C-alpha cells in the first residue's frame, strides 16, 4: 500500500535524491486542499448504500435478463453477491480519494477481478456499467453545493472520476 | 509503505468498512502538520548534503581508530571516508523522506528492517552511526515546529541502532 | 446441493467408507416419500402460476401502503406489481422443487442463502412475503399426504423469513 | 454434489419453470426401481474388498512387469496405494449408483485424476485395464439371481456398466 | 531415504545451521562401521539368491497347508512357489541395502510403509514370512561384526511384521 | 533426500539387483577417505561468516551499482537478504559435501531458484559472480595444509569445486 506522499517519495529514492524544490510544492498543494478532499470522503461515506442500491436499481432495469432465472444474476445468494461487490469498488474508490494514490484498490481489489469474474461466468461488461452508474450518483452528493462552504474542488471530481473509470476499465 | 494515512485505509480494511470518525480526526491531524514537515523535507534537500560531511569529521573524534586502523571495513584509506559520507547522507536523505511522509515508514523499510543482522555480519558498528547523526540534530539550527517534526524522526532512527 | 440422499453420501465420504446401515435405512425411507412428494409437485407445476395472483392479491390487503405509496420498491406501479407476482411465483417454483428433491436443498441454495442481506438493503420486506405464502398455505386445498409434504417445505420458508 | 432428482430440478430452475409433467413421470419410474437399486448398492458394498482384490490379481498377471523391480508400482508402499485406488474408484461408482447421478465421481475422485497419474508415472491404461477388470466381478455379483426375488433389473446394469466406463475413460 | 547421514542433515536443516558437534560425532561414528556394514552386503550378494530357496523350503515345513491348499495366494502350485522365492529373495536384497546404507532406511521406503495394509487384503500371512527369515539368520553363518551388522537389521524386519 | 550410499542402492532396487561386488569396492572408497570428507566439511563450517562477508565485499566492489540507490539490492532489508542467501547457498553445499550427494542442494535449495530470483528482478548472474568468489576462498580454506595431517585430498577439492559450479549453474 502506497499513498500520495509515500509515492513521490518512492521515486526519489529510485534515484537515490532529495525531493526537489518542485516537490515540496506540488504536496504542498495536496496539503492545500486537503479539507475539500476529506469533505469528498465523508460524503461518499455517508451515502454509500444509497449509492450502490441506486446504481444495482438501475442496472436491473438496464440489463433485466441478467437477474431473472437462467441469468448469471439469479437466486438471493447471488444478487446479494453483486451488491456486495458493487459496495466493494466504492469502498476502495474512497480509499484512493483519502489517500490520493491508486495503489490500494488495485492490489486489495483489482488485482484479479478480471480473471475471477470471467472465470466465474460473470457478464463483466455489466459490472463496468454498473461502476459507471454508481460514479454519476457519486459525483453529484459529493458536489453537492449545499450544506458545504462554497468553493472550486473541481480538481478534486476530475480526480473521483478517473478512480472510478479505472475500476470499470479493469473489469471489462 | 507505512504512512498515517495508510496505517488508518488498513485498519479499516481489515475491518471492510469505511473510516471510523476516530480515524477520521485520526487523518484530518495528519494534514495539520503536513505544512511543517515539508518544510523539515525542504531544509535538509538544500544543506544537507552537507549536515553529511559536517557529521563524517565530528564522527573521526569520537573514534579515531576508524581513520587509521587498517581497514576491511573502517575508514583508514580515502575511498573508506568516501563511503562513510555517503552512508550519513542515506540516512540523512531516508529521515527527510519520513517527514514528508509524516511517519517511521521510510525509516522501517529502507533502513530499519535488517539493519543489525548486516551491520553486525560486515563488522561496521552502531556506535559510529549514533554519534554521527547526533551531531547534524544539535548543529542542522532548525526553528523549532520545522525543528520539531524534524527532530521527532532523528530519535527514532537513534534508538533502533541502540 | 443438499437432498437426503446426497447428504448420506457427504457423511459417507468424509469417512471415506461406503453407507452405514443406518445411513441406508435413512435413504430407503426417502424413495417411501418420493411418491407423495412428487404428486405435490404436479399439483403446483398446474395450478401454481395461479396461486401466485391469488396471493399477489391478498397481501395488498394486509399492506396497503405497498398499493400506493410512490414506490422506489413498492407495487405502486402497475410495473411494480409485475414484479411481486413474479416474486411470488419464485418462492412456490422453488418449493415444488423441494418435494422433488424430498429436502429443504432447493430453498436453502436458490433463495436462503443470502436472503436477509439483500432485502433489508433493497427495502424489500419480509412481511409482505411471509403473509402472502401463508396464504397459499391454506388455500392449495391439497389431500392430505400430498398436502403433507407439501405444507412441509412452505413452514420452512416461512421460518426463514421470520 | 448432486443427485438424480437434484439435477433434473437444476435444469428446470435454469428456464424458470415448474418441473414438466414428463419429468415427474421420468422420476416416478425411478422411485418405482428404487428397490433394485438399493440391492445393487448393496451388494457391491458387501463384496467391496472381494471385488478390488480379484481386480488386482487379474491386472498383475496381466501386466507383471508393473509390479516387479523397476515397475510404477514396485514395494509395498505402492502395492497397497494401487489397491487403496481402485478400492476408491468402485466406492464412488457405488454412490453414483445410489445417486443416479454420476457428479459425485466426477468431482470428489476423478476430478484431475489422470493429470495426478501422468505426473507420477503411473501407466494409466493399466488403471483402466483395472477398472474394466473389477467391472466384470461388479457385474456378476450384482446379477447374481441367487438370494434375491426374481426380476427384471436390466436398465440398472446398463446404469452400472456406464459408471465403470466412464471412470476407466477419464484416465486412459 | 533415510541414512544416518541424512538424519543428521534433516537435523540441522530444520534449524537452518551447519552440524552440531554431537551429530558431527554421530556421523563420525558412522564411518567406523561402514566397513563391517559393506561386508555384509558382501556376503549377501553372493551366496543370498540360495539362502531364498533354503528358506523357501523350510517355510513349507513350518506351514504345509501353503504348499496344498488349493491356493489363490497359496504355493500350492509351483508357479506359486516361485513366487515364494522371489519374495523371500526381495527381504533379503532389501535387507542388504540397510547394510550399505548403514540403517533401516531401505525396509522402512521399500518394503515397511505400507506392509499390513496389503497384506491383510490379498491373504498373504505376516507369520509365513517371519518364519522363513529366522531361518537365513541363523543359517548364513557370518563371521561376527559383518554378522553384527548383517543380524541387526533382519531382526528389525522381523520386528515390524509382528 | 539422498546420500552417497541411499544413491547407489536406490539404482540397484531398479534393476532389482544385490549391490554388485565393483559398487561395493566404490563405496569402500569413499569410506577410506572420509576423514578428509569431514575434515573439509568441518573446515567450511567453522570459516562459514568469513566466507560469505568477503564473497560479498568482493561482489560489491565489482558492480557497485547493484547495491546504491536504484539497484536490486540497495536499503538494509535487501543488503542482509543477499547475505543470507550467500549463506544459504555455501550451508548445503556443505551438507552436499557431508553427504557426497547433491540431492539436498537441489531440492531444498536450488528447486526454484533460478525463478524465485527472476520475479524478483535480482540480477541473478551477479548471484552466479557472488558464488564463484565464495568458491575461491572456501576452495583456500580447505585446502591450506596447516594444522592438518600432510596427504592428498585432490579429488575433495575436484569435488567440492562441482558443486559450487553446479550453484552459478542454476540461476544463471
Ligand atoms: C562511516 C560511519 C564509516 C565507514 C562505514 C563503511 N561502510 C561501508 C560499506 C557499506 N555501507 C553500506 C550502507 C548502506 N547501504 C544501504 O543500502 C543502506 C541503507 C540505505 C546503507 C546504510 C553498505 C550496504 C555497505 C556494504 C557495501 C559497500 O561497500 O557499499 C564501508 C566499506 C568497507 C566494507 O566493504 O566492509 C565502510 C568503510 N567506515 C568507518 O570506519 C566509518 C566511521
Ligand atoms: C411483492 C411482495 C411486492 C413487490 C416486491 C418487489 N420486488 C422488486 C424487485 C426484485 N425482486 C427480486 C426477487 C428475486 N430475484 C431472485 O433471483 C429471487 C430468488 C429466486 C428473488 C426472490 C429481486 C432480486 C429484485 C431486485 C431486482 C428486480 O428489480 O427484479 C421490486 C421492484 C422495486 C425495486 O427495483 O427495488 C418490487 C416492487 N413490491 C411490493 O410492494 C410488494 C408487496
Ligand atoms: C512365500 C512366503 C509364499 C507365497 C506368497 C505369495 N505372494 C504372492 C504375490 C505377491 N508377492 C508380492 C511381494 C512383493 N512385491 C513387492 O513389491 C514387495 C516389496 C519389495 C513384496 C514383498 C506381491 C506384491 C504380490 C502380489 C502381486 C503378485 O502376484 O506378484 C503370491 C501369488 C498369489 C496371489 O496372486 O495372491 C503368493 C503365492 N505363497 C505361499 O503360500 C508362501 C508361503
Ligand atoms: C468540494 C467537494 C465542495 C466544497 C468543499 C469545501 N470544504 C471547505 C473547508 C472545510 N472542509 C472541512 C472538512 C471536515 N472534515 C471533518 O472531519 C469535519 C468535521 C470535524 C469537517 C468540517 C473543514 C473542517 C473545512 C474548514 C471549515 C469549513 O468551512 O467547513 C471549503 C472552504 C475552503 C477550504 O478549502 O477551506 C470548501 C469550499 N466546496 C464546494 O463548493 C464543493 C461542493
Ligand atoms: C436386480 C439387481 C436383481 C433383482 C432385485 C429385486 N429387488 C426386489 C425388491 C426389493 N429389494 C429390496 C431391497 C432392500 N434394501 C434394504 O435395505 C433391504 C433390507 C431392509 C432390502 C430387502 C426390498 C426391500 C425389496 C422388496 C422385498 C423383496 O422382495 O426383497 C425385487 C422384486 C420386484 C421389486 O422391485 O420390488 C427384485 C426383482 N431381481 C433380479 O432378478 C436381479 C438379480
Ligand atoms: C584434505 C582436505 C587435507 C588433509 C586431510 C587429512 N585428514 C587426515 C586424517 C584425519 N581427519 C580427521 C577428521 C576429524 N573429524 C573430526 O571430527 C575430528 C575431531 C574428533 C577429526 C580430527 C581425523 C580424525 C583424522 C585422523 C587423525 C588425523 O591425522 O587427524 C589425514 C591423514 C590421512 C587420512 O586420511 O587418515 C589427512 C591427510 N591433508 C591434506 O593435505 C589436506 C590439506
Ligand atoms: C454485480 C455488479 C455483478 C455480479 C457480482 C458477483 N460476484 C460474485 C462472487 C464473487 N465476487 C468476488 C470479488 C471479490 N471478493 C472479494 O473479497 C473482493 C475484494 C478484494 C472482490 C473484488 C469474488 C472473489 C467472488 C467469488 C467468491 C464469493 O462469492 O465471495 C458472484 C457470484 C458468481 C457465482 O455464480 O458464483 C456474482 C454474481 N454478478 C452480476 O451479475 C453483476 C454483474
Ligand atoms: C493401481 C490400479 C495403479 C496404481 C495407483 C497408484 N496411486 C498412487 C498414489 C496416488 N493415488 C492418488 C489418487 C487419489 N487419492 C485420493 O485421495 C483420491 C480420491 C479423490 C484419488 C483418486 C493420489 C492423489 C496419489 C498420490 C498421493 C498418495 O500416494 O496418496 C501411486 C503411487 C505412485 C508413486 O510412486 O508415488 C500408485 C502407484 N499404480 C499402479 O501401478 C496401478 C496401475
Ligand atoms: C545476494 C547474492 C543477491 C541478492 C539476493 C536476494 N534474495 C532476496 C530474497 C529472497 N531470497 C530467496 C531465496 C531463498 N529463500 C530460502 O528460504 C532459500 C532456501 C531454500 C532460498 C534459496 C527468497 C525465497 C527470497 C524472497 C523471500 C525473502 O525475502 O526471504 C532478495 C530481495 C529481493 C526483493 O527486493 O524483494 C535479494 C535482493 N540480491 C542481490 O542483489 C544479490 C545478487
Amino acid at each position: 500500500m502506497l499513498d500520495a506522499f509515500s509515492r513521490v517519495v518512492e521515486q526519489a529514492d529510485k534515484k537515490g535524491a532529495y525531493l526537489s524544490n518542485d516537490e515540496i510544492n506540488a504536496l504542498q498543494a495536496i496539503v492545500a486542499d486537503s479539507n475539500k478532499r476529506l469533505d469528498v470522503v465523508n460524503r461518499l461515506t455517508s451515502n454509500a448504500s444509497s449509492i450502490v442500491a441506486n446504481a444495482y436499481r438501475a442496472l436491473v432495469a438496464e440489463r433485466p435478463q441478467v437477474f431473472n432465472p437462467g441469468g448469471p444474476c439469479f437466486h438471493h445468494r447471488n444478487q446479494a453477491a453483486c451488491i456486495r461487490d458493487l459496495g466493494f469498488i466504492l469502498r476502495y474508490v474512497t480509499y484512493s480519494v483519502l489517500a490520493g494514490d491508486t495503489s490500494v484498490m488495485d492490489d486489495r481489489c483489482l488485482n484479479g477481478l478480471r480473471e475471477t469474474y470471467q472465470a466465474l461466468g460473470t457478464p463483466g461488461d455489466a459490472v463496468a456499467s454498473g461502476i459507471k452508474k454508481m460514479k454519476e450518483a457519486a459525483l453529484k452528493i459529493a458536489n453537492d453545493p449545499n450544506g458545504i462552504t462554497k468553493g472550486d474542488c473541481s480538481q478534486l471530481m476530475s480526480e473521483l472520476a478517473s478512480y472510478f473509470d479505472r475500476a470499470a476499465a479493469a473489469v471489462a | 509503505m507505512k504512512t498515517p494515512l495508510t496505517e488508518a485505509i488498513a485498519a479499516a480494511d481489515l475491518r471492510g468498512s469505511y473510516l471510523s470518525n476516530t480515524e477520521l480526526q485520526a487523518v484530518f491531524g495528519r494534514f495539520n502538520r503536513a505544512r511543517a514537515g515539508l518544510e523539515a523535507a525542504r531544509a535538509f534537500a538544500n544543506n544537507g548534503k552537507k549536515w553529511a560531511e559536517a557529521a563524517a569529521n565530528h564522527v573521526y573524534q569520537k573514534f579515531p581508530y576508524t581513520t587509521q586502523m587498517q581497514g576491511p571495513q573502517y575508514a583508514s584509506t580515502p575511498e573508506g571516508k568516501a563511503k562513510c559520507v555517503r552512508d550519513i547522507d542515506h540516512y540523512l536523505r531516508t529521515i527527510s523522506y519520513c517527514c514528508v511522509v509524516g511517519g517511521t515508514g521510510p525509516l522501517d523499510d529502507y533502513v530499519v528492517a535488517g539493519l543489525k543482522e548486516f551491520n553486525s555480519a560486515l563488522g561496521l558498528s552502531p556506535s559510529w552511526y549514533i554519534a554521527a547523526l547526533e551531531f547534524v540534530r544539535d548543529n542542522h539550527g532548525l526553528t523549532g515546529d520545522v525543528a520539531g517534526e524534524a527532530n521527532t524522526y532523528i530519535n527514532y532512527a537513534i534508538n533502533a541502532l541502540s
